[PDB]
RNA sequence: CAUUGGUGAGCAGCGAAGGAUUUGGUGGAUUACUAGCUAAUAGCAAUCUAUUUCAAAGAAUUCAAACUUGGGGGAAUGCCUUGUUGA
């Protein structure tokens, strides 16, 4: 499950699973840090942004959550990992096979209990240390002296002692020697919770019917009992601010808040967070403020204020319930139907199955928002009739949405579960879009697509009938009529021109358009369960029934490419935004990147939990897929955007170079015959035959006022043999016969030390050296290649010895070596014929 | 056909910020406005990133091994780009106005100066896929009063030299190993300190302040620490430094002062090497190359780009562009130099590829309106308020002609026959259309008729007619040669204001006030159709407005337009955020691209900030330039309310986006469209999209190769046009034997003609095996010529691909081949000397 | 010009001018533009002038 | 922006200034506001001038004198780009000392300048008044305070005190004693009459950016 | 006959333990998420001070200094620049 495509990056959208959060001053100010399975979450607690992530995935969920100033502690399964801004900084293995279940820290001590009642103490090596790594020693709770361990806690001014609350009673172990210092007398209930309170000795203990134990330690008899009656509670918290108060969080949602000076009730807050995902599992007054702060199951985190009383003196008997300051969440269940908002790959929509359609961000995590759903006033002048008590829209599941007119009418259309129209939505101002769409035979809306242009919306349904929607006005403007069994895809060209639609009984039909002839009727083999076009392209692919994909060219109008290797029924998939690449994932729990040129399977994952549906980005960086389990989005990169990615098929061996990466680096020179230039840059010619008027151009236009002591030799003092190299090389040349090393330096010269050197040639009496060279530029010639390059510097040898050898002209070795030359190259104009005829021929044909 | 992605930017050179040389010494990196270009000096070859801040940049660095890239803009909002692939790998917005970055020389971790903290942080690592926070922080100290100001590492890169505003400098190790070894600060300026460099062997250090002056602090006795060896000073009037660079290697310090001077200096004992004047203008920033022998000067106000070789004095090159400052753009024709008619009164060449200005005119005196070529490459005609159109050579350089008003009004229209003998121009001043002969500089005719000022002209350049348009709501079609001098006129529903030919002649389209593109058929008057378009143009609200921007009929309309090369395609561009490509049969749009997303500019955002919106009034829009420290940035001449005219600073409102003019690619894939930052140049990849053409199941990357392997070769060729990849063409295109090319070009199929054709273009201007192209085209021509000839307009941009590789490369090479041999000729058959 | 800027340019112009001028031979590449390559060639005066 | 606090000398009304464009004018006491002024030109300083019915704002570039309920009175032309403001109020004369480094006392009576000095050393950094003395105080940005006086071109006295520039001085009431404070960290009591420096701070944590001395003697320094 | 002008009394039709206009307040978004303070390689966050001082380093234009002015005439006395008498 490792892939040599995708790699995964985060998970979108969730905040809490329902391990009860922790929280952390920092300074003066406030986090908090939520645990999502497999990962922590660190949150602003004044305004609620996204400050850290966990670095990399735990090996298993989190089981306890803890923090401390800048450091936070999460025990999964075995151990306990010490993190500081996200990333590792400790690992701290118990020495057991079971799991770890609660942890408190306090001083030099940190201390995780397991499950089977035994309590693993590490302390810090020395006080100078900032987190503790010496194991120190083990404490164990036999039966006879509790039940089953709860919490951990440490009461304030407590030497070396640790509060350990279990099932039946509380001990007190002074956890430096670890002597059972104290037992509590047996509490009739089960202790479910308990929490130290800001008053000295107390610690409050929740049991499992309502009754709240404020239970004093140091005396170690009960102080006050608290009787909810029928309630399971399940937090506790004391403000602190000042004004004495406390709030039980029950395990049904209520959040009940006391006044403990005047023995009353303040308030309630009822359905907070959702029965069944688990109620109120943690909720905290921040310390020192009116504020608190509850997290629950359903996905949610929320913070709740304090106003102030109206009355001036009468103070604290007049109470201000406590509303509501502000709050993040994400789906409660899993989700249903994805699908990328914009071509910035910026927002992304996503419709769950507890009705509710989120629009996520995938920037910045404090943008993602709930689409509402408060209709608009019918248009008619008339009366919109539903059950008073309002409830969301069945479950979304098909969507198709346009950005083409965005701000003027609506552009999604949502497709309901069990529900015979869809629901234009809004995607500017985040709602329920004014229009509603039929299908006028009585048919379930199973397939919905939108035109480009944004004003068209088409609703194929369940009796065949496929009709098509103004979206400006909702009026309904044609309704085609082929199929007679499902209609399960709808599709429109970019050139509003032709519609491909796809359904069971196994048909795709062909329409025209702008007038409505029927175009066609192709016939597969099965029924045919999805459609995606890809547009750019005018190319489709459908899943079919008989687990296998056919991908068909919607304009000659035949299929092109049978993708096979599925084995279970396939859910969902997606055209690269590049027309090139389809990712599919099927209900053997394999998701599959297919190549369309080589038409063969070149990636695929198995995941351990289903995926169920498959979606690019439109800019192609990311991969958002969603899975079965679990509420979120799961997004994955890209590394074709970063790299190269070889096109090979695997199936075989998991479940030419050339092609193999697609790209092809071209031939030096094809044929001994056929000419060739330099490769390189084309100005090197130029610059080398104007070298010097170029640089007369360049220079600048007075004279730069300089010192007058100028050390003489500085281009040598930049701190940190006989002959010249090159007149070497052309002299064992001119020996051997053989000028190819001579060539390879002329080629790989600069414009300036080729001009350097050919001035720089000898040219007296015995011209051994002109001649020497133009035996070599002869030989070049000869070998074809560079014939730009061999042009150049013969010119560049007449112009700055042209003098030398007009007047030692009908010497016999120059008379020899220039006659060699002119045979290559009376040879070599035929090069001219061809551009005379290609121009002549070429400019006569474009002009008439 | 319709995929186009952000190819280039053009005609600006550098706009603000930090100029970087690579690591080679090849290449250069400079901010534009909110984006980076590289211009690669040795292959000539350029190109613009993809991506865009959302402000101007202000800050750039590039790693050692030249691959990845950090670009803060102000206020901290730093890219990282991986710059071998040129895609963004993470955003990262340090809070404060940062104000410089340096990667370690290690390449290892880098530095970054915010505010009054020095935040070292480690890179990622370039091999490593993506992920949420890559960024790990080193540490962050805290020394300064002020704020940092510059930044320096060590050659073994372990102490950091941080200048600051404090007018002071310290030195932060990288151990606290070594805190002992660098706990030290340093003194006495008078200023500020611009710069504070290490030696060559790191046991000197210099200071340089604004004030004007050069420390040495060396480690000596009078234990002993760190004096002050010597002082030495600039004397400059009033001007002060404005950016310091030190290439310790060789010891140059480079100062840019303030009034457009820069010494260089030799710096261990002070010795002036060099002086020179850049412009008159404040030099912003230095760089030098590595090996230390080009400078690299970049100068904001007024945007000029200078590259310096300080041994043998040379310009390598001497640019400079205009912000905002542009009116129009004409292609060569020819794919490859544009022209901009500025409004200072400057026209230049700018070349494609290498995004450098061939050749500057500076003729006119007040804002050049229009620009055309005309059916040659020699002379173009341009048309300006000073009055005058004047006609330019393009071989000798020079106005041959300057056709003038007879009272002098203002023209704001150019237009020119095909046989470039006649000249019209229209002025938004006059009404009437002046008619000019080439030759004897006089006025052939006043064309008059319309009841409102000419918007734009065009000629017909088939039927040779003229065809205007003005704000008359009118179309008047002139047809001027000939004993007929008749005219007719075409009422639009309104107010005219762009018109476009085809290249057939037979077609008109005009974009009209009220929003649509009308498109008329000239040999009749009517309608063949229009184009609906007030819709899917976005118009933003400016700072200054007090209207919504779904209200503000400041934009909903298109000023300028043109056709495709083909007939197809119409592209219009206006006063808005948005460039739309229309289809012109179908009347349905094909993409709409948006120039900008830069908040440094007024019509860019669709929804403004409400966090911004206060009591007051706004808050982008209070004064501070008092908060300014200088006395040329705190003085705000501005004429009251002078909408468009005149320097940036002439007025005091921020630039609107808007594209001023619109051109399709003669010869390639491509448009471009000249805006407030620069000319777009938007073009095309089938090596990135699968759009193949007439598939079946039997056609593989595999099957085409085994086509090749058993030889044949017309098949796999039609194969590969078929699949249509590049690399495929490519290589069947270079199996296929000489003898053979023959039989093949004939029995090509009609419909991959001009696909072939394309690729040879694409291939042929770059590539070398000139004698494989050549006898290509000379058996695809030959062997299909008159079907071109019919079918004279699909072809348009191909054959003017492979004409440009004719007279562009192939014929120097025949050029200096005769030269050569004509020379040989005389030297060996002449006169022997004396 | 500061009445131009002033105006936005759209004022009346200049009325004339015919004033005599020195051009002198010249090459086309040392008449142009700094930068790596070139563009034109053939010299400033044309042969019918020289 | 970042505010500027000015109490009036008599005790009871305040004046606030941004540096943005936000001033306003309040009692403070009965919390009445008297003026509120959004002008967007960044602020410097303010004064009250005599009453709390008149004051003075620097600006941008000039100083604008505005009434009790900001209705601008005057615009001063001749005070360009005045960072300080002072006023000395028996003899009627507001102090602006520039950015310019030139020191203008202006009548504010009769409206009628009365001097305009030149103090050469540079932009003014730092500026008090001897109020049992009337004399200007400017601090320049060699580290040297200038003792002025409107009827003398030349600096009555001039007191070499830091190394670099003067942040802020603060002079006593009984008109005998001023501090000053200097950006290389420093501190330094003076005596003036006599003119020797009592006795000086060399080594504060961070540069002493502003001191007052109250109206019992008392120091503050932030 | 119109009314495309008001002000009302009434139906058809829509229509689940109600509906329709108007308005105050707070929360979240509006740019792409790396946590608080300080004297900052660290400490604090229940506290910086009863080590918070030392040592070192640190002093050009011997005064460049309004690049900062609406136009036209001027200037007793100021100011300013150049000369000068007596110390």
């Amino acid at each position: 499950k490792n892939s040599k495509i995708f790699s995964p990056f985060r998970i979108i959208g969730n905040v809490s699973n329902g391990v009860p959060f922790a929280t952390g001053t920092l300074g003066s100010t406030f986090y908090i840090v939520t645990c999502v399975g497999k990962t922590f979450q660190i949150y602003d607690a004044n305004t609620l942004h996204l400050l850290f992530v966990s670095e990399k995935e735990t090996p298993s969920s989190i089981v306890a959550l803890s923090a401390h100033f800048h450091y936070v502690y999460a025990a999964y399964e075995n151990k306990v990992g010490i993190y500081k801004r996200g990333i590792e900084e400790h690992l701290l293995e118990l020495e057991t096979d079971a799991n770890v279940e609660h942890l408190c820290i306090f001083g030099d001590y940190l201390c995780a209990s397991t499950d089977d009642n035994s309590i693993f103490i590490y302390k810090k090596s020395d006080p100078q240390d900032k987190y503790p790594s010496e194991f120190y020693t083990k404490l164990t709770v036999t039966e006879i002296q509790g039940g089953e361990i709860v919490s951990l806690q440490h009461l304030a001014t407590y030497l070396n002692k640790l509060t350990v609350v279990t099932k039946s009673n509380v001990l007190l172990f002074n956890v430096r020697t670890g002597k059972l210092v104290f037992t509590s007398n047996e509490f009739p209930d089960q202790i479910t919770t308990a929490e130290p309170a800001p008053v000295l000795d107390i610690i409050a203990l929740g049991t499992v019917t309502g009754e709240v134990i404020m239970f004093n330690m140091r005396k170690g008899k009960r102080i006050r009992t608290i009787k909810i009656p029928q309630s399971r509670i399940s937090s506790l918290s004391f403000r602190t601010d000042g004004s004495s108060h406390l709030s039980v969080g029950t395990s049904s949602g209520d959040l009940i808040f006391y006044d403990l000076d005047r023995r009353s009730r303040i308030h309630v807050l009822k359905n907070i967070h959702r029965e069944s995902y688990g109620g109120v599992t943690q909720a905290t007054f921040l310390n020192g403020q009116p504020i608190i702060v509850t997290s629950g199951g359903d996905n949610s985190l929320k913070e709740y204020v304090f106003d102030p009383s109206l009355s001036q003196g009468s103070g604290d008997v007049v109470v201000q319930p406590p509303r509501y300051l502000r709050s993040r969440g994400g789906h409660s269940q899993p989700p249903s139907y994805i699908a990328f908002a914009d071509s910035q790959s910026h927002f992304m929509l996503s419709a769950s199955k507890d009705r509710s359609l989120w629009s996520f961000s995938l920037r910045k995590d404090a943008q993602s928002q709930e689409m509402s759903q408060r209709l608009h006033k019918k248009q008619d002048g008339g009366r919109v009739g539903g059950s008073t008590i309002k409830s969301k829209f069945p479950e979304i599941v098909a969507l198709a949405i346009e950005n083409a007119r965005i701000g003027e009418w609506e552009n999604i259309i949502t497709a309901h579960k069990d529900e015979k129209f869809a629901r234009t939505w809004d995607m500017r101002n985040k709602r329920v879009g004014r229009w509603t769409f039929d299908t006028t035979d009585d048919g379930f809306v199973k397939s919905v697509a939108m035109s480009q242009c944004g004003n068209f919306g088409f609703i194929g349904s369940s009796n065949g009938s496929i009709t098509i929607y103004n979206m400006q006005s909702g009026i309904l403007r044609k309704k085609y009529k082929l199929h007679k069994r499902a209609v399960t895809g709808i599709s429109l060209d970019g050139m509003n021109r032709k519609m491909v639609s796809c359904g069971l009984d196994g048909i795709v039909g062909f329409y025209d358009f702008n007038k409505s002839t029927l175009l066609g009727k192709l016939k597969l083999d099965a029924p045919i369960t999805a459609m995606v076009y890809h547009r750019s392209s005018d190319l489709f692919a459908l899943a079919l029934d008989d687990l296998s994909i056919v991908v068909i060219d919607a304009v000659t109008q035949r299929v092109v490419r049978q993708l096979w290797g599925h084995s279970n029924r396939i859910t969902a998939f997606d055209f690269s935004p590049e027309g090139r690449w389809i990712v599919s994932a099927s209900l053997d729990s394999t998701i599959r990147t297919w190549d369309l040129p080589t038409g063969g399977c070149i990636d695929g994952i198995i995941v351990d939990n289903v995926a169920t549906n498959v979606k690019f980005s439109p800019n192609g960086d990311l991969l958002a897929t969603t899975h079965v389990t679990g509420n979120g989005i799961c997004i994955w990169t890209n590394r074709a955007q970063f790299k190269t990615v070889s096109t090979r098929t695997i199936d075989e061996s998991e479940f030419l170079n050339d092609i193999d990466f697609n790209t092809y680096t071209s031939l030096e020179q094809i044929d001994k015959e056929l000419l060739t230039l330099s490769i390189g840059p084309r100005s090197k010619m130029n610059t080398l035959l104007h070298l010097d008027v170029i640089r007369k151009r360049s220079k600048p236009k007075e004279a730069p006022k300089k010192s007058e002591k100028l050390p003489f030799f500085l281009q040598l003092s930049g701190e940190k043999g006989f002959e010249s190299h090159f007149t070497k090389q052309l002299r064992e040349g001119s020996q051997s016969k053989d000028y190819s090393s001579l060539l390879a330096t002329l080629i790989n010269f600069s414009p300036a030390a080729v001009d350097l050197e050919i001035r720089s040639l000898n040219s007296f009496e015995p011209f051994d050296e002109i001649v020497w060279f133009i035996d070599a530029l002869t030989q070049g010639l000869k070998s074809n290649k560079n014939f730009e390059l061999y042009e150049t510097f013969m010119s560049l040898l007449f112009k700055a010895h042209g003098d030398v050898i007009h007047a030692n002209n009908k010497n016999q070795d120059i008379a020899s070596a220039l006659q060699n030359w002119e045979d290559v190259h009376k040879k070599e104009d035929r090069l001219d014929d061809l551009v005379k005829f290609c121009m002549g021929v070429a400019a006569f044909v474009t002009t008439a | 056909k319709s995929d186009f992605k952000f190819s280039n930017l053009l005609g600006t050179v550098y706009r603000q910020g930090n100029i970087t040389f690579s690591d080679d010494g090849k290449q250069l990196l400079s901010p534009v406005g909110n984006r980076v270009s590289v211009f690669d000096l040795i292959n000539n070859k350029s190109f613009t990133f993809e991506y865009e801040h959302r402000k101007n940049i202000a800050a750039i660095d590039l790693n050692k091994q030249g691959t990845l890239l950090i670009s803060i803009d102000e206020d901290g909002r730093a890219i990282l780009v991986n710059f071998k692939a040129r895609n963004v790998l993470h955003h990262f917005n340090f809070k404060e106005k940062c104000s410089a970055v340096k990667f370690s020389p290690d390449g290892r971790l880098f530095a970054l100066a915010s505010g009054r903290f020095l935040q070292i942080w480690k890179t990622p690592d370039v091999n490593k896929d993506r992920q949420f926070a890559p960024f790990v922080r080193h540490r962050v100290h805290a020394g300064h009063f002020q704020d940092i100001t510059s930044l320096t590492w060590s050659q073994d890169s372990r102490f950091i030299l941080t200048t600051s505003k404090d007018l002071s400098a310290k030195i932060w190790s990288v151990d606290s190993e070594e805190k002992n070894l660098a706990a030290t600060t340093f003194n006495g300026h008078r200023d500020y300190v611009m710069g504070a460099f290490f030696s060559h062997d790191q046991e000197k250090i210099y200071t340089v302040s604004k004030d004007g002056a050069v420390f040495v602090w060396e480690f000596t006795k009078r234990k002993y620490s760190w004096r002050i060896t010597k002082k030495h000073f600039f004397y400059a009037n009033q001007a002060k430094v404005k950016c310091v660079t030190f290439h310790p290697a060789t010891r140059l310090l480079a100062v840019g002062f303030t009034s457009g001077e820069f010494r260089l200096y030799d710096l261990p004992d002070f010795t002036l090497i060099q002086q020179l004047s850049m412009g008159q203008n404040p030099v912003n920033t230095v760089s030098v190359n590595q090996t230390g022998e080009w400078l690299a000067f970049g100068s904001s106000k007024l945007g000029q780009l200078l590259v310096y070789e300080w041994q043998s004095e040379s310009y390598i090159l001497k640019q400079q562009g205009h912000f905002d400052s542009t009116n129009s753009l004409a292609y060569s024709p020819d794919g490859s130099r544009v022209v901009t008619a500025s409004e200072d009164g400057k026209i230049k060449v700018w070349d494609i590829t290498s995004g450098f200005c061939l050749a500057t005119f500076e003729e006119h005196t007040s804002s050049v309106t229009a620009v055309q070529f005309a059916k040659r490459g020699q002379v173009m005609f341009s048309s300006s308020l000073d009055g005058t159109v004047r006609a330019w050579d393009l071989i000798r350089y020079r106005n041959f002609r300057t056709f003038t008003g007879t009272e002098r009004i203002q023209f704001n229209c150019l237009a020119v026959d095909p046989s470039g003998e006649v000249v019209c121009a229209g002025s938004l001043d006059n009404f009437d259309i002046h008619v000019w002969s080439v030759q004897t500089g006089q006025l052939l005719d006043a064309l008059s008729g319309h009841e409102g000022p000419v918007s734009c002209l065009s000629f017909s350049q088939e039927n040779s007619v003229l065809a205007s348009a003005s704000w008359d709501k009118t179309i008047r079609i002139w047809s001027i040669f000939g004993r007929s001098q008749q005219v007719e006129p075409i009422e639009v529903y309104s107010d005219v204001l762009a018109l476009s030919m085809r290249p057939d002649g037979k077609e008109v389209a005009v974009s009209t006030l009220k929003g649509q593109i009308s498109i008329f058929n000239i040999e009749d008057a009517k309608q063949v159709g229009n184009i609906d378009c007030r819709k899917d143009i976005i118009s933003g609200r400016f700072n200054q407005d007090r209207f919504t921007a779904k209200n503000s009929e400041r934009s909903k309309f298109f000023t300028t337009i043109h056709y495709s090369f083909d007939g197809m395609a119409i592209v219009a561009g206006g006063n808005n955020n948005s460039i739309c490509l229309y289809d012109v049969p179908n009347e349905v749009l094909l993409k709409r691209f948006i120039v900008s997303r830069n908040m440094a500019l007024n019509g860019t955002l669709e929804f403004l900030n409400s966090k911004k919106m206060t009591e007051a009034g706004s808050l982008d829009l209070i004064d501070d330039a008092g908060e300014n420290s200088d006395l040329e940035d705190r003085i705000d001449n501005s004429l009251p309310g002078s909408q468009r005219g005149g320097d940036l600073s002439t007025r005091k409102m921020r630039p609107e986006v808007r594209v001023t003019s619109v051109q399709f690619s003669p010869t390639a894939n491509a448009f471009a469209a000249a805006s407030t930052e620069g000319l777009l140049i938007y073009s095309t990849n089938d090596t990135i999209l699968f759009d193949p053409f007439d598939l079946d199941v039997d056609v593989t990357p595999h099957s085409t190769v085994e086509a090749l392997r058993e030889k044949q070769f017309l098949n796999a060729l039609v194969m590969a046009f078929r699949l249509n990849e590049e690399y495929l063409i490519n290589k069947v295109y270079e199996a296929i034997p000489i003898k053979e090319i023959p039989l093949v070009a004939s029995n090509i199929p009609a419909i991959y003609l001009p696909r072939i054709l394309k690729f040879i273009g694409d291939f042929a201007i770059e590539s070398q095996h000139i004698e494989f192209n050549l006898i290509w085209i000379k058996a695809l021509l030959s062997a299909s010529g008159g079907y071109i000839n019919e079918h004279k307009y699909l072809f348009s941009t191909a054959m003017r691909s492979i004409q440009r590789f004719i007279v562009r490369v192939a014929k120097e090479v025949v050029n200096t081949t005769t030269d050569n041999k004509y020379t040989y000729r005389f030297l060996v058959s002449t006169d022997g000397s004396m | 010009y500061k009445l131009d800027v002033l105006s936005s340019v759209h004022f009346v112009p200049k009325p004339a001018s015919t004033s005599l001028e020195i051009r002198v031979e010249t090459p086309t590449i040392s008449m142009e533009d700094a930068q790596p390559l070139y563009m034109s060639n053939a010299s400033s005066l044309a042969p019918q002038e020289i | 922006g970042p505010y500027h606090i000015k109490y009036a000398k008599n005790g009871t009304h305040l004046l606030i200034t941004g540096r943005k464009g936000h001033v306003a004018s309040m009692d403070w006491r009965k919390g009445q506001l008297r003026a509120e002024l959004f002008l967007n030109e960044t602020c410097h300083s303010a004064t009250y001038l005599q009453n709390e019915q008149y004051f003075a704002v620097a600006q941008k570039k000039y100083t604008f004198i505005y009434d009790h309920e900001g209705t601008e009175l005057h615009r001063l032309k001749q005070h360009i780009e005045a960072r300080h403001l002072d006023f000395l109020p028996y003899h009627y004369l507001l102090v602006t000392a520039g950015e310019t480094g030139w020191l203008k006392y202006h009548d504010v009576s009769t409206g009628q300048l009365v001097s305009e000095l030149r103090t050469k050393a540079g932009p003014t950094m730092a500026m008090a008044q001897n109020p049992w003395n009337a004399v200007m105080h400017l601090g320049h940005s060699n580290g040297t305070v200038s003792l002025w006086s409107p009827s003398m071109p030349e600096p009555l006295v001039k007191l070499l005190s830091a190394r670099g520039p003067v942040n802020s001085i603060a002079i006593d009431r009984s008109g005998y004693y001023m501090a000053t404070t200097g950006a290389d960290r420093s501190m330094k009591i003076w005596d003036i009459r006599n003119f020797k420096q009592l006795h000086s701070v060399e080594s504060l944590p961070t540069p002493g950016t502003n001191v007052s001395i109250s109206d019992t003697g008392l120091l503050a320094l932030s």
